[PDB]
RNA sequence: AGUAUGAAAAUGAUUAUUUUAUAAGCAAUCAUGAAUAUAUUAUAUUAUAUUAAUGAUGUACCUUUUGUAUAAUGGGUCAGC
RNA sequence: AUAAUAAUAAUAUGGUAAUAGAACAUUUAAUGAUAAUAUAUAUUAGUUAUUAAUUAAUAUAUGUAUUAAUUAAAUAGAGAA
């Protein structure tokens, strides 16, 4: 389990091991997370012209 | 880009010929223009020419539903594939021996593309080509071929 | 040793030898020499202390290790590259087996960076 | 000047059947020094400052003084080629304004008849000159280039192919 | 009248400076998979370290990956050697990754006997001529 | 909702701008794309990280109306909005001037009487955008093509994003043989030249005071040294003439063409070799399949001749008397 | 002789690139022009790939033999066993 | 007092019948992470002194290895009947 830290030089460094499936869940959240904004909005606007 | 420039695409159904004799007569439209391909058909005296005009005729019958007029349409290409199963027969000779007759059946295939835009296309093509094409000089500059060796010679 | 007309001149070769392999060049070329080099490394310049010929278009100094004192000639080593990979099959003539002969020499390359007159 | 010995490129070998064997001149070694050796070769697309003439250099380089553009051949001897009749017999200035107002009001007027040759024969001058004289009818010009055309159409495939073979050689001959 | 014709300079990377021709280097590696062992004493043993302190110009990644371990090298003319290095052990993987710095990216060739030099410079004597040779033939 | 992802990603965007607007000289350091390229071109140690990262950043205020649609050609999700007061912008077009001057100076020292727009081609070629671009390539100045998200996703550094060059660059711009034309902004060519430029003018900046040449050496060593032959620009209508002229305005003796060799007349392939002789002194040699075609040979190499000259550094600058015109 | 799938080869037709109608032999190897194709570092005087200009070199493979180009044995080609 | 790698000097490295030593491919069993950004197979171009594997692009599967590696074994490798 090596760091760029470990390697005492700036030339070295390791790239993150951050795995194909969590990166992938956490961008559908992300979009899941915009959908329930933007959409949100969308509606909360609906709804002013509804009443005016 | 080649894919892209309209043709149309026309088979034949399992015609009861050797595939040698359908390319005897194949070889013939090589770069004919369907109409004219279509007339030779008609006048040529061997069995598998009339298939090959009807297959013609559907072909130009399918460029027109689509898009295509008649008279621009040229064979682009035309070939015989064998067909499915054939089926061996023996045939018994004199004496104990034994032929095995074969019975062959293929299928006519054919390109037809356009006058007008691919035709024109290789014609700009091939023009462009010859302007590439650097002239014959008397005292071109031939490389001189071979190693040097590390060593004026002149 | 009068070298004023090689001094003049602007276009200039020089045929240096390296472990008597003479290798004809002017500055900008690259020598492939067919061999790995252990002394230099990669970015490491080498002065030539061994140049049988010195020339321009008409006149050329010449000598057996000519003075290291009336020429500055230096090649920066660039690459320690093996030329391609190749399988000669070697075998009789009524012998199924066969004894495949591998070939990957190994090549340094240098450039002339410097080629002057001192 | 300089007192060096002068050589030809040497081979060991006999140069007559054995020239392009590069080992021979390899193998071939001289005495230490300094040397002359001609160059065995033209100085066309040459740019050599040992190939560029002594009246090109500043009045100052120093290779102005030494001698390695030689002249070697003697201009006594070669025939001129191609050469125009005012360089072997220099140019005149002659012909006056109202003279050369004259020959463009010919031009103007008949073109056929008073050609630029019919021209030069009567004032003792070139068709060049004339030519930037004088400029003719411009329906006259535009005869020529439909004649010409003409002439283009009239051609075969090959001829075609060939002068634009040529051109592009022409075109080459310039670069050097 | 001149006219001009358009061209492009040629590179010559040694005539002036130098710039080094390996750039990157990936070690990539895997934590399960035996053939990955020599890889992974390799990351562990300051050999890396050290042979960032001797040759800071060029840079190592170090990946982690599934499959075999690997070496692949980054060039300046853009292409890129990769060596798998299956199974070896660490001086071998070292012996690869010199390799690999010391090469320029360049393809491998074939080369012909004694095709040594090789310039754009224009020969400095002339290419020889039958009509200017110091000796006529005949 | 125990991770309010978007909230992260939106802090980590901010982080990034905030560093870009900054570039902070501790991040800068801990770049190692930077340190590497630093190393690479052996480039003073007066300039500072902070600055070569500068140089990689191409001024990109604004996002454009163009990146609305991406169902009509281009979409723009790599960068990030950069400073206007630290953008490359400046120092490129002092990079440029410098690139300018300096080049043309040299080839000037070469080549005296080098016609005017010879002359112009051969700086184009010392130093036009492409060749910059390249030059860029080769050096390793590579280019931000991963979109910020993806980035935060990957979970790197801003330092990395400051060792990579920095503009508006089309994401999605050559996919299915569509390529959006766009001005000279968002070509990837143009930011690498500007990148080199600003290079340029940073080594200026920093060596202006302790070694005012040092930037001219650095010029001279990585643009000065590239091969260009200057007798492969030239191209001439009807060089005879130009000849004679040149002739006439210097103090020589009308050029004649004369036979000096000839073979194999009446054939298919001859050769004539004829000099353009001024009394005595031969003023070009030139060979040829024909006379005519020998004849315009000479007078082409005697006016390479007299226009590549190339004097010595212990002559006194020579100035020529401009070009020939006929 | 299950059902899907199948850019496996041999084999046929066709198209493209290229070479080929004064040239003679295991059809390759090495040298070496030229033409074409591809290449998001061809900066080019670039690199690879394809291709019977041209030159040199070059008696198929196995078996069995004192010994095989042999006009001694064996094999039509490919796939599976 | 070992192993791995690299040096220096030296000696040795044709080979049928034959002896000796060391590897690789394929398939099965034991142990066994991982993942559609993955894998398997194929084509093309690279890479590593290369019957092998790996890289990139491309095409087809497949919610995914009897996968890496060490053992155990073999219906374990075919132009020769
Ligand atoms: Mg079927
Ligand atoms: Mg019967
Ligand atoms: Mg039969
Ligand atoms: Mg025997
Ligand atoms: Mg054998
Ligand atoms: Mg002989
Ligand atoms: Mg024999
Ligand atoms: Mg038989
Ligand atoms: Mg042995
Ligand atoms: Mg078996
Ligand atoms: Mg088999
Ligand atoms: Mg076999």
């Amino acid at each position: 389990h090596p760091f760029s830290d470990n390697y005492a030089s700036p030339n070295i460094y390791v790239v993150n091991d951050v795995t194909s499936k969590e990166q992938k869940s956490k961008y559908d959240t992300i979009m899941k997370e915009i959908q329930k904004l933007e959409d949100d909005a969308t509606r909360k606007a609906l709804e002013t012209a509804r009443s005016a | 880009i080649e894919v892209l420039e309209p043709s149309v695409y026309a088979q034949s159904y399992r015609i009861k010929s050797s595939m040698k004799k359908a390319t005897l007569l194949l070889r013939l439209l090589g770069g004919l223009d369907v109409m004219k391909a279509i007339s030779q058909c008609h006048f040529s005296n061997k069995k598998i020419a009339r298939e090959v005009a009807e297959l013609l005729q559907k072909g130009v019958k399918d460029g027109q539903k689509l898009g295509l007029k008649p008279e621009d349409l040229y064979i682009s290409q035309i070939w015989t594939g064998s067909d499915g199963f054939w089926r061996k027969r023996v045939e018994f000779k004199a004496r104990t021996r034994i032929g095995i007759i074969s019975h062959p059946y293929i299928h006519v295939r054919c390109i037809l593309r356009t006058k007008s835009v691919t035709k024109r296309r290789l014609a700009y093509e091939a023009h462009l080509k010859e302007q590439k094409r650097a002239p014959w000089v008397q005292l071109g500059d031939k490389p001189i071929r071979g190693v040097t060796g590390g060593v004026y010679k002149w | 040793t009068d070298t004023t007309p090689l001094k003049l001149s602007n276009e200039l070769y020089a045929i240096f030898k390296i472990h008597n392999r003479p290798y004809l060049v002017t500055e900008g070329d690259r020598v492939i020499l067919p061999f790995k080099l252990k002394q230099a490394e990669v970015g490491d310049i080498l002065n030539m202390t061994d140049v049988t010929t010195l020339g321009s278009r008409n006149y050329k100094l010449v000598g057996h290790p000519i003075n290291t004192s009336l020429y500055t000639l230096k090649a920066t080593v660039v690459g320690k590259t093996k030329r391609a990979f190749q399988t000669r099959e070697v075998t009789k003539r009524r012998n199924r087996r066969v004894r495949h002969a591998k070939s990957k020499g190994d090549l340094t390359i240098l450039r002339i960076s410097e080629l002057s007159m001192n | 000047q300089f007192g060096f010995p002068k050589t030809q490129v040497t081979t060991i070998y006999n140069k007559t059947k054995s020239a392009s064997n590069y080992k021979g001149y390899l193998k071939h070694r001289d005495a230490p020094g300094m040397y002359y050796q001609p160059s065995e070769s033209i100085a066309t697309g040459s740019v050599n400052s040992e190939t560029i003439p002594r009246s090109f250099m500043a009045a100052s380089d120093p290779r102005r003084g030494l001698d390695m553009p030689v002249q070697s051949t003697k201009a006594k001897q070669c025939p001129n080629v191609l050469v125009g009749k005012s360089t072997v017999n220099g140019k005149t200035y002659h012909l006056g304004p109202q003279e050369i107002d004259e020959i463009r009001k010919l031009r103007l007027d008949n073109p056929q008849k008073y050609t630029r040759k019919f021209l030069a024969a009567k004032y003792g001058i070139s068709p060049l000159f004339v030519s930037m004289v004088s400029k003719p009818s411009e329906q006259h010009v535009q005869i020529m280039e439909s004649r010409l055309q003409e002439i283009q159409s009239r051609w075969k495939e090959k001829r075609r192919i060939a002068r634009e073979d040529r051109k592009r050689r022409k075109l080459l001959w310039y670069q050097a | 009248v001149v006219k001009a014709i358009a061209r492009n300079s040629i590179g010559r990377n040694g005539v002036g400076a130098f710039v080094f021709p390996c750039r990157k280097i990936t070690l990539q590696f895997c934590n399960w998979g035996g053939s990955s062992e020599g890889m992974r004493k390799f990351l562990t043993s300051k050999r890396l370290d050290k042979w960032g302190q001797e040759f800071p110009w060029i840079q190592f990644e170090v990946m982690r990956k599934s499959g075999h371990p690997l070496l692949r090298a980054e060039y300046t003319n853009g292409r890129e050697k990769v060596i798998c290095v299956r199974n070896l052990n660490i001086d071998n993987v070292e012996n690869k990754l010199k390799l690999l710095k010391d090469s320029d990216g360049d393809i491998l060739r074939r080369r012909t006997k004694n095709d040594n030099v090789e310039s754009l410079n224009s020969s400095v004597r002339g290419i020889w001529s039958p009509l200017h040779a110091a000796k006529r033939h005949r | 909702l125990p991770e309010s992802e978007l909230a992260k990603y939106k802090e980590y965007y901010q982080g990034l701008k905030s560093t870009v607007n900054e570039i902070p000289e501790s991040v800068a350091s801990k770049s190692p794309s930077l340190r590497t390229l630093h190393k690479r071109l052996q480039l003073p140690n007066e300039l500072t990280y902070s600055t070569l990262s500068r140089c990689l950043t191409c001024p990109s205020a604004k996002l454009p109306d163009k990146i609305n649609n991406p169902t009509k050609g281009a979409a723009f999700v790599n960068t990030v909005p950069t400073n206007k007061y630290l953008d490359n912008h400046g120092l490129n077009i002092m990079g440029k001037n410098l690139l300018s001057y300096h080049v043309t100076k040299s080839i000037i020292q070469k080549y005296p009487r080098l016609p005017t727009v010879v002359l112009n081609a051969a700086v184009n070629a010392y130093i036009s955008e492409a060749v910059l671009a390249h030059i860029a390539k080769y050096w390793g100045i590579e280019v931000e093509t991963t979109s910020v998200l993806s980035r935060y996703l990957k979970m790197e550094p801003f330092e990395f994003t400051l060792g990579r060059l920095k503009f508006f660059n089309n994401s999605l711009n050559s996919k299915d043989g569509i390529e959006l034309i766009t001005g000279k902004n968002f070509s990837e060519t143009s930011a690498l030249a500007m990148s080199v430029r600003s290079i340029i003018a940073a080594i200026w900046a920093v060596t202006e005071q302790k070694d005012s040449q040092a930037v001219y050496r650095f010029i001279d060593d990585h643009i000065m040294s590239r091969k260009l032959d200057i007798t492969k620009m030239f191209q001439f209508e009807q060089p005879t003439r130009e000849l004679a002229m040149l002739c006439r305005r210097e103090g020589l003796e009308k050029p004649v063409s004369k036979l000096v060799a000839e073979s194999g007349r009446l054939s298919k392939s001859p050769v004539f070799i004829v000099h353009v002789f001024s009394g005595e002194e031969t003023l070009g040699e030139g060979y040829g399949s024909s006379l005519k075609e020998a004849k315009a040979r000479a007078a082409t190499d005697a006016l390479m001749k007299w226009y590549c000259y190339e004097p010595l550094a212990q002559q006194e600058p020579v100035i020529d008397p401009g070009t020939v015109v006929v």
